């Protein structure tokens, strides 16, 4: 007939941000850094 | 020649053209397809020519074919109906 | 088929158009709320920097923006350019037209030091049409070619100009030369001839 | 002091910019844009021509945006004929001007980002331009300058299939976004460039007309579409991105915003398009039927004199503005009683910007100045007119 | 409605000096770029595998025949008085059968657009614009189409070109 | 302020016209004459200054209609005899005024036709 | 209070009361020299007046914004103090004379 | 007018008939205003054309088939407003926006009768009468058209 | 009648800037050949501008000298800039363009008009 | 359709869902042929309904000051995300 | 169609379609820019390969030029070529003689075959273009041949245009050139150190005007014609005036003819391209001519122009940088012989 919005809504689309906030601590990051620098010296 | 002359004269220079080429010309002239077509009988003093369909064919005219004289051509199709 | 249209609008308008009219009684010389409910404040050249300033810098009608400055020439009229201002307002969401007449010889001020966004279309004016705006820094052709002569836009000037560029081998430059066009532009004479009763 | 402008044939000058420069040294001392490389003529061309043979000189005024080119003259013809387009015809050009806001945005982030360096991002993103390109051959027939929002709605109506296509596309199309968002947004290497570059402060930007994103990444709350509604938009809702520092970043964070706007309005288009025709029904302002103008005489008469001479729209004059993505676009069409017009003045969001370009641009060096251009989002077609 | 866009305890402080120095925060690219060449690449294999269309696309012109074979143009003069590029010259005469045809008709398609404007003010569907976009030319003369390089032209499409009418005539 | 000058705003030197087509070329102030195939008197009512007819040829290659007259599709819409003059005077062109050609009143009666 | 006013330029000011109590009563005074019955110091004397009658009627920054309809108070200051040079501005154009010229003779007749 | 047909019925159709060598009446174009018949009978004094038949079936035609054969013949295509007849020999060369029209004078006959040339990329196509008060007042002859 | 001055008020005031102008392009001409790389000589070129100062040596009403030298200043800056290129000076010359002959019999021998 | 692993190389790469939102079209796209369509199409006098005639030539026209419109109501951050 | 039709410039039409051979190298695109701008037909007959016959495609408008492949070995490509034409020029030489063309060849045997099919095909005018001072036993292989061979042409096609030009310089030229690339070898070797030689140049236009002015000129037919151009200059003063034009050292030593022929001789060794050869060595020392009494460009309608003028724009490119800006007034003045 004509394309129309089928009955009942096409759906929800998702617009707005999803840049997922992650990762290690800055206390953890550098412990395994000088931890893996001190076993460099050792 | 094209179904319409514009055969060049062999003195014309405008023929360089096709020289190492050639002449794009219609083999299909419809002078003579439309003429290679049975006149369509009818039985009504007045008939209809929308070129064979509704929409995708040329605008619907009605055409006389009330005298035998002459088979009615409508103007678009350049088909002759007889009476 | 009728346009959904506010009468709100025509009024409040109106309204101000009686009152800027009211305000600068010397420049003014017709003001007029069209049907499409816009505002139209028809003011003599001398008035471009005057009028453009009270709009610019006035607490009731704050016309910060200047949408285009454009000139209609109707070669008929004696002062043929009819220079056009079209200005917003951010503060009461409406707009304003202020135009006014300038003839081939007579300049008209430039409002740059009323809105920097003319110091453009004031060069593409004096580019397209001829008309000059006094004390405007750097008038010069903004969109015609460097050496081009005439004005572009004029209804008197032809479509396709007199002069046209291809490369000539012989002396390895671009050159001009007198327009010769393959196939003139058919001109239509298309516009009928039955008038529609108004 | 040095005077080496941007190259007219340069590979990153938006392709026909001269931008003489002064080099003081490393930095810039003065921009002077010599525009005028692409001015083809067209406002001289539309007096000659009838007002359904000048739509086309629209779509090309900025060939990013399409369809939003249209509307404006759409609505400008439409308001002196005092005709409104039937309800479908209003979706349709909401959901159409949405689909180009996301491609003029996807156009002007990531070319702005390959001139910066960044590659990346305009491949990926361009994929998904291919994919509403084709909805615009989908409708239309061309992927371009599509002469499809015409004077009193659309030309044809959508196909079958086009509005679950938009769906797919726009279900999956957020994720196309931050992808190019974490690339972006917060590298040291991006934020250096753009951040605190070109700031423009808000009175400053009302001044030199930037009317755009330029006006609202300075903080000025105004977007045409909330202010001065036109078609339906009155019926859809979003949220201007409005921004706060008035710099190339928070321009960048601003379109990236309205992509994500535009996504919310093409949701609703969708989800809310009336069943109805897409042309006014007064034959003597749209064409008539294909199949009544080869049935009924009146319709014959009403195609033939509409396609050979023209609307005769009523005698005054316009002056009408829509959102364009890049910012306010408008065309002043004055107009006799004739079926040509007699003037059509294209305000070009963009002559105001590229203007701003050189106060915009001070105590900045040659690299700054790319990025100055680049979130200026200018397209030639639009200033050179 | 607005939206604001861009609008310390030693845990923030080494939080912040573990994103700028030991870099974390470009490790999220990387990563993303990483996310990518594991992905099928969108290319077509061009020459063997040409993109999707549609059968609204608008490309070479063609002047359709009547089934019978009569040609399908009348030269009315309504293709370009609407032509906006001003590219169609369509000098006519009768025939002598008394019909009414062409003697001459022309594109230069050095100066189409590509707007179909000539295809939907045909009354006849005589010109249409064919969804070929594969006939670049090595010269100029070979874009300035005759009536007979878009009437064999037309007698080439027309077992493509009429399923593409037949499928957006109600539409149009 | 207010100089005074005494003569004809002469620009000719502003407009930018090529000399050839502001010398040997004459404008003609008219207003438009009705297609008798019609019966509408609505392109018969502002004067036009149109000018002179010049080479129109063809082109070799294709047959169409080729030209060198710059100003061969100008037709100038004015409103009075006066401000097409003064146009063209404005410009330097050379005129040919043409005066208007308004049906005079034609006594019309259906019953006359009925006398014997 | 305010952190930071929107727009970009316009700076936090602080004594808003004060700031336009000063910039409105210069206001009322340049617009005495001007003509008795000149629109402009009848009207932009109704609005300054209305304006310093609410600068101080309410105390709170943020109502008084709503009160003036303008923005941020930094802004209904900086429109007070452009007014004040319009005023001064005006007062030697002096709009209120009569008609410069009568506009030549259909200079504004559109279907021409 | 209006903007639509309600006539959901079948049309009519006259029978083309030769008038002349000049002029080409498909007349089932006919709007029956009877101008042909007055023009012939008080313009040009000939008498010829007349109206037969009543109902919807009037004709407007020369009952026996005898041509129109008289000079100021071919006004009655530029009187027509119908194009039921209109000029054979042009008949369809040309589309009237297309022809640029120069107004010059007639030089067959020493009436010198106003003309208008309407010409088209260069050729004209068609001589039609201009009106002169005194001179030829919308008409012009056989020869001169 | 009564006009308003565009820059000057009597033409001698104005004449004063038509030699202001006259020696800035005198005093260019040679910088030009050599910048532009032009190839024409600097005699030859100081003879085309007194030509065009030359050419519009008749006219009399103030405001359109006033106005030709503006026009005429303009060029200057572009000229004195290189906003010109070489292409855009050298079509003062007419290099390629056959000069149009005028003798009546000149031609009647050749093209229809005039 | 790609190995788990590689798959799940893009998905912990990107750090985001990525099975779900395909770039490519698979299934996703609408078949071409669509069934035909029919589109939707008294005192209908057009005298009546006359846009272009109903539009009219512009109009020329102790007191209080009147500003050109009432002042713009000042919008309000967005309920959805006020900060992004 | 002869008649013109149209204002002067490209998409007129001068009505003369033409053949002009040698239309890849140095003289015919010049004719083709003239003939083309005159907007007449230009058939052009290449034997070359396309990338290299582009250049001339914009010297012309739609349709004007046309090209066909031709090769001299085989005729039929020779009578396609002139079959619609009705003038003909012929501009075919080469200063060496490739394994597979001797002077013989390209001057004798092919221009006589070009003018064959020209009158065979009917064509009014067979322009043909020998060197001046070109007679036999002129002591020089080609001269003699090229002579020989205006013998030919004359007697299949009579009623020709032979012009006999003096050495031409322009842009591109070998003449100016080949001495202004001494300065790459060594210093000018001049023979008689230049002297007791002496030259009339003429510039390619000016002998490019005259051919197209010849192909329209009636009174032209059966003549002969020589241009020899504006001043006669002896060689070394021509080779120093290439030099400070070229702007770069002088030194005009000395060496006799039989040397010089011996050194060129390994030159045209050269697989590609001779930088120069006995035959040229001998055309540019030895040869030597006074016109006496043939029809110029003033005759034809052209000014010859003087090498004073036209010298910057052959000769601004053989200078270095920091004198490439040097005008034109600087160059070191020249002084012209009558001898
Ligand atoms: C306590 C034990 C005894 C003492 C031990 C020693 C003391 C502790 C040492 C801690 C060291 C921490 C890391 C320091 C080195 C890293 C480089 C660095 O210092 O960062 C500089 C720069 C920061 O950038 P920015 O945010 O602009 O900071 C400046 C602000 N004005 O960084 C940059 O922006 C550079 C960006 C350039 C582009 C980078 C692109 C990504 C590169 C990925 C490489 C992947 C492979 C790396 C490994 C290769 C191995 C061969
Ligand atoms: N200063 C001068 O140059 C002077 C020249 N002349 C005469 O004028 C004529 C034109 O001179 P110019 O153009 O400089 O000479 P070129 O060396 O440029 O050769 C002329 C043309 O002839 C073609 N040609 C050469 N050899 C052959 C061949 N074997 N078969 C087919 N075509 C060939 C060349 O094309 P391709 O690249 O395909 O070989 C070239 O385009 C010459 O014949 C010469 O005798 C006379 C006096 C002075
Ligand atoms: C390549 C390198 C050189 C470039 C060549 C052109 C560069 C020059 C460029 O055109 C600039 C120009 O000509 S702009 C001057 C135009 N003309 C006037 O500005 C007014 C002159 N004429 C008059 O003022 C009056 O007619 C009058 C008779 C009173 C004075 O005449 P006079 O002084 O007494 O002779
Ligand atoms: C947006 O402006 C620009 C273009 O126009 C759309 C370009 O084509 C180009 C060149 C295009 C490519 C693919 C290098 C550049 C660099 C550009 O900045
Ligand atoms: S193509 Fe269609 S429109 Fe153009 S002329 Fe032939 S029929 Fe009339
Ligand atoms: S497509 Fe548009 S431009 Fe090309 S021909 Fe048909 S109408 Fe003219
Ligand atoms: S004039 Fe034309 S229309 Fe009126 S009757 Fe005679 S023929 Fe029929
Ligand atoms: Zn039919």
């Amino acid at each position: 007939k004509q394309d129309m919005p089928p009955p009942g809504g096409y759906g929800p689309i998702d617009y707005k941000r999803n840049l997922p906030r992650r990762g290690l601590s800055g206390y953890s990051m550098f412990a395994v850094g000088i931890g893996a620098l001190i076993f460099g010296y050792w | 020649i094209t179904h319409t002359g514009q055969v060049y004269d062999e003195k014309d220079y405008r023929r360089v053209r096709f020289v190492d080429r050639q002449k794009e010309v219609n083999e299909n002239f419809a002078i003579d397809l439309i003429a290679q077509q049975p006149v369509n009988e009818v039985e009504h003093r007045i008939i209809a020519c929308d070129g064979g369909g509704g929409a995708l064919g040329h605008p619907k005219v009605y055409i006389n074919l009330d005298k035998e004289t002459k088979t009615g051509t409508c103007g678009y199709c350049g088909l002759q109906f007889k009476q | 088929t009728v346009r959904p249209r506010s009468d709100v609008t025509h009024k409040q308008l109106s309204a101000f158009g009686e009152y800027v009219a009211e305000i600068l009684p010397k420049y003014v010389q017709q003001v007029q709320v069209s049907c499409l409910d816009e505002l139209e404040i028809c003011i003599h050249p001398d008035g471009v920097i005057p009028t453009l300033t009270f709009l610019r810098d006035h607490t009731n009608a704050q016309f910060k923006s200047l949408a285009d400055l454009t000139a209609v020439d109707v070669p008929t009229r004696q002062n043929r350019f009819e220079i056009v201002y079209n200005l917003l307002s951010l503060r009461f969401n409406s707009r304003i037209r202020v135009k006014t007449y300038a003839d081939e010889l007579t300049p008209i001020d430039s409002i740059v030091s009323v809105h920097i966004a003319a110091n453009w279309y004031e060069r593409e004016v004096w580019d397209m049409f001829g008309v000059f705006f006094f004390n405007h820094p750097d008038l010069r052709r903004i969109l015609t070619d460097y050496g081009f002569e005439g004005h572009p836009f004029r209804k008197d000037f032809p479509l396709t100009g007199y002069v046209e560029l291809r490369y000539d081998d012989e002396v390895k430059r671009v050159v001009a030369e007198p327009v010769e066009l393959a196939q003139e532009f058919r001109k239509f004479d298309l516009n009928s001839p039955w008038e529609a009763f108004p | 002091n040095m005077t080496l402008n941007f190259g007219p044939q340069h590979p990153a000058a938006h392709g026909v910019l001269r931008l003489v420069l002064e080099l003081s040294g490393e930095m810039v001392r003065k921009c002077d844009p010599h525009i005028g490389l692409l001015h083809r003529g067209t406002e001289k061309l539309i007096e000659y021509k009838t007002y359904l043979q000048a739509l086309p000189y629209f779509d090309r005024l900025d060939y990013v945006s399409m369809m939003c080119n249209e509307q404006a003259y759409s609505i400008a013809v439409e308001k002196l004929l005092n005709i409104q387009p039937p309800p479908r015809a209003q979706w349709i050009r909401v959901l159409f001007g949405e689909i180009t806001r996301i491609l003029n945005h996807i156009m002007a982030v990531t070319t702005h980002a390959l001139d910066i360096g960044a590659m990346t991002p305009f491949f990926w993103m361009f994929e998904e331009r291919e994919k509403m390109f084709e909805f615009y051959e989908r409708v239309s027939g061309a992927r371009m300058h599509a002469a499809y929002i015409r004077p009193g709605g659309v030309h044809q109506d959508l196909p079958l299939g086009l509005l679950d296509d938009i769906y797919e596309f726009s279900k999956n199309f957020s994720l196309r976004i931050d992808e190019v968002e974490e690339m972006l947004t917060n590298n040291r290497i991006w934020r250096n460039r753009t951040v605190d570059i070109g700031v423009v402060t808000a009175e400053d930007a009302l001044n030199y007309g930037f009317s755009g994103v330029m006006l609202r990444g300075s903080g000025i709350q105004w977007d045409l579409r909330k202010t001065q509604p036109y078609d339906v938009y009155d019926q859809v809702e979003f949220d201007v991105p409005i921004g706060s520092r008035g710099d190339c970043y928070d321009r960048y964070l601003c379109r990236v915003e309205e992509m994500r706007q535009s996504l919310r309005i093409i949701e609703q288009c969708l989800n809310k398009m009336p069943p109805g025709e897409i042309k006014v029904d007064d034959a003597k302002v749209s064409p008539p039927k294909r199949a009544e103008m080869k049935t009924s005489m009146e319709s014959l008469i009403h195609h033939f004199k509409l396609y050979t001479e023209g609307y005769q729209v009523p005698p005054g004059a316009t002056y009408t503005a829509i959102e364009a993505p890049k910012g306010e676009f408008g065309v002043y069409l004055v107009s006799d009683g004739s079926s040509r017009p007699y003037r059509c003045k294209i305000k070009a969001p963009g002559f105001a910007h590229l203007a701003g370009l050189d106060k915009m641009s001070k105590g900045h060096m040659l690299a700054d100045v790319v990025a100055i251009i680049g979130t200026q989002d200018i397209v030639f077609g639009e200033i050179d007119r | 409605t607005y939206k604001y866009v861009n609008k310390v305890d030693m845990k923030s402080a080494t939080d912040n000096a573990a994103r700028i120095l030991m870099w974390t925060e470009l490790i999220r690219g990387l990563g993303m770029t990483l996310s990518y060449l594991f992905r099928e690449p969108a290319t077509i294999n061009y020459p063997f595998e040409k993109g999707p269309l549609s059968p609204r696309f608008r490309g070479e012109h063609a002047l359709r025949r009547y089934p019978s074979g009569e040609e399908r143009c009348i030269a009315c003069k309504l293709c370009e008085a609407i032509c906006p590029a001003q590219a169609i010259t369509i000098e006519a005469e009768p025939r002598a059968d008394g019909s009414r045809r062409t003697t001459r008709y022309d594109i230069d398609m050095t100066k189409c657009i590509y707007c179909g404007f000539c295809q939907e003010a045909c009354p006849v569907d005589a010109i249409v614009e064919g969804p070929n976009f594969e006939f670049s030319t090595e010269t100029h003369e070979e874009l300035l189409y005759n009536k007979e390089k878009l009437l064999n032209n037309g007698d080439k499409w027309e077992a493509e070109i009429a399923a593409n009418i037949q499928a957006d005539y109600l539409y149009r | 302020q207010l100089i005074t000058v005494d003569e004809k705003l002469d620009i000719t030197t502003l407009t930018g016209v090529p000399e050839e087509h502001i010398k040997t070329r004459k404008v003609r102030i008219f207003v438009p004459a009705r297609n008798n195939m019609q019966s509408g008197v609505n392109n018969t009512k502002k004067w036009k200054m149109e000018f002179d007819t010049r080479e129109r040829w063809e082109n070799p290659l294709m047959g169409w209609a080729s030209t060198a007259d710059p100003l061969s599709n100008m037709v100038l819409t004015f409103s009075a005899k006066e401000d097409a003059i003064a146009f063209a005077e404005k410009n330097g062109w050379s005129y040919d005024v043409e005066e208007k050609k308004v049906p005079k009143p034609k006594s019309k009666s259906y019953g006359a036709n009925f006398s014997w | 209070l305010k952190k930071t006013t929107g727009l970009v330029g316009l700076a936090v000011c602080d004594t808003p009361h004060e700031r336009l109590t000063i910039l409105y009563t210069k206001t009322l005074d340049i617009l005495k020299h001007f003509p008795k019955h000149a629109a402009y110091r009848k009207y932009t004397e109704q609005i300054t007046n209305e304006k310093l009658d609410m600068v101080k009627a309410e105390p709170d920054v943020k109502k008084l914004e709503a009160l003036l309809q303008g923005g941020e108070v930094e802004e209904v200051i900086l429109q007070a103090e452009k007014e004040l040079s319009l005023a001064r501005k005006m007062l030697k154009w002096k709009p209120w004379e009569p008609l410069v010229e009568e506009p030549p003779a259909n200079q504004w007749k559109w279907p021409i | 007018g209006s903007d639509r047909s309600r006539f959901l019925e079948g049309k009519r159709a006259v029978e083309d008939k030769n008038i002349g060598p000049l002029v080409k009446t498909i007349m089932t174009r006919c709007i029956q205003c009877t101008r042909c018949i007055r023009f012939a009978s008080e313009i040009a004094g000939v008498d010829d054309l007349g109206t037969t038949g009543r109902g919807n079936d009037m004709q407007v035609g020369t009952y026996i088939e005898k041509m129109f054969m008289s000079e100021l013949s071919g006004n009655v295509i530029d009187i027509c407003p119908v194009g039921a007849l209109t000029s054979k020999p042009y008949a369809f060369t040309a589309r009237p926006w297309e022809t640029r029209k120069t107004e010059s004078i007639d030089v067959m006959d020493a009436v010198g009768s106003n003309i208008v040339v309407s010409t088209r990329t260069g050729e004209v196509m068609r001589i039609l009468p201009r009106m002169h008060e005194d001179i030829n007042e919308e008409w012009i002859s056989d020869k001169t058209r | 009648t009564s006009v308003k001055p565009i820059f000057s008020r009597d033409l001698n005031e104005a004449k004063r800037r038509v030699r202001e102008l006259y020696r800035a392009w005198y005093r260019e001409v040679p910088n030009t050949v050599h910048l532009m790389q032009l190839d024409i000589t600097v005699k030859q070129g100081r003879d085309k501008v007194r030509e065009m100062f030359m050419k519009n040596a008749h006219v009399t009403d103030p405001r359109v000298v006033d106005l030709l030298v503006i026009k005429g200043k303009m060029e200057l800056q572009e000229t004195i800039k290189v906003w010109k290129q070489r292409t855009h000076v050298m079509r003062f010359f007419h290099e390629t363009e056959t000069p149009r002959p005028k003798d009546f019999l000149s031609k009647f021998y050749m093209g229809h008009d005039p | 359709s790609a190995t788990r692993v590689i798959q799940k190389l893009r998905n912990w790469a990107s750090g985001q869902d990525l099975q779900a939102k395909l770039q490519l079209r698979y299934q996703e796209i609408a078949k071409r042929t669509q069934p035909p369509p029919k589109l939707p199409v008294s005192n209908n006098y057009y005298c009546t309904r006359d846009g272009r005639r109903e539009v009219v030539p512009p109009s020329i026209i102790e007191k209080k000051a009147v500003t050109p419109a009432p002042p713009m109501k000042r919008w309000e951050l967005s309920k959805d995300q006020p900060y992004l | 169609a002869v008649i013109p039709h149209g204002k002067g410039g490209r998409s007129s039409v001068s009505g003369v379609v033409a053949t002009v051979f040698g239309a890849t190298g140095f003289l015919g695109r010049y004719v083709v820019n003239h003939l083309g701008r005159m907007g007449s037909q230009v058939i052009i007959p290449y034997r070359c390969d396309v990338y290299d016959i582009m250049h001339l495609r914009l010297m012309g408008d739609l349709g004007q030029l046309t090209f066909l492949e031709w090769d001299a070995r085989d005729k039929d490509s020779i009578r396609k070529a002139v079959q619609h034409s009705n003038v003909v020029i012929n501009l075919i030489g080469r200063e060496w003689e490739t394994r597979n063309f001797d002077f013989e060849d390209v001057f004798v045997n092919i221009p006589r075959a070009i003018a064959q099919a020209s009158k065979e095909a009917g064509v009014e005018r067979f322009i043909h273009v020998s060197h001046l001072n070109a007679s036999m036993k002129s002591s020089s292989k080609s001269l003699r041949s090229k002579a020989v061979g205006e013998k030919e042409v004359r007697s299949v096609f009579p009623e020709a245009i032979i012009i006999r030009p003096s050495d031409i310089f322009g842009r591109e030229d070998r003449f100016l050139n080949h001495f202004a690339n001494y300065r790459w070898f060594l210093a000018v070797p001049l023979v008689s150190l230049g002297f007791k030689t002496v030259k009339q140049p003429v510039y390619v236009a000016d002998v490019s005007k005259g051919i197209v002015n010849a192909t329209k000129d009636p009174d032209a037919v059966g003549k002969t014609f020589a241009f020899t151009g504006p001043n006669r200059y002896l060689l070394f003063h021509l080779v120093k005036y290439i030099f400070g034009m070229t702007h770069r050292t002088f030194i005009p030593y000395p060496l006799p003819l039989f040397v010089y022929s011996w050194i060129g001789k390994l030159f045209g060794l050269s697989p590609f391209e001779p930088w120069t050869t006995k035959d040229k060595v001998e055309r540019i020392h030895i040869s030597d001519v006074m016109p006496t009494d043939l029809p110029g460009l003033e005759d034809l309608g052209v000014q010859p122009t003087p090498l004073e003028l036209k010298s910057i724009e052959v000769l601004r490119r053989h200078r270095t940088y920091r004198w490439l800006s040097s005008e034109i007034e600087e160059t070191k003045p020249a002084k012209t012989v009558n001898y």
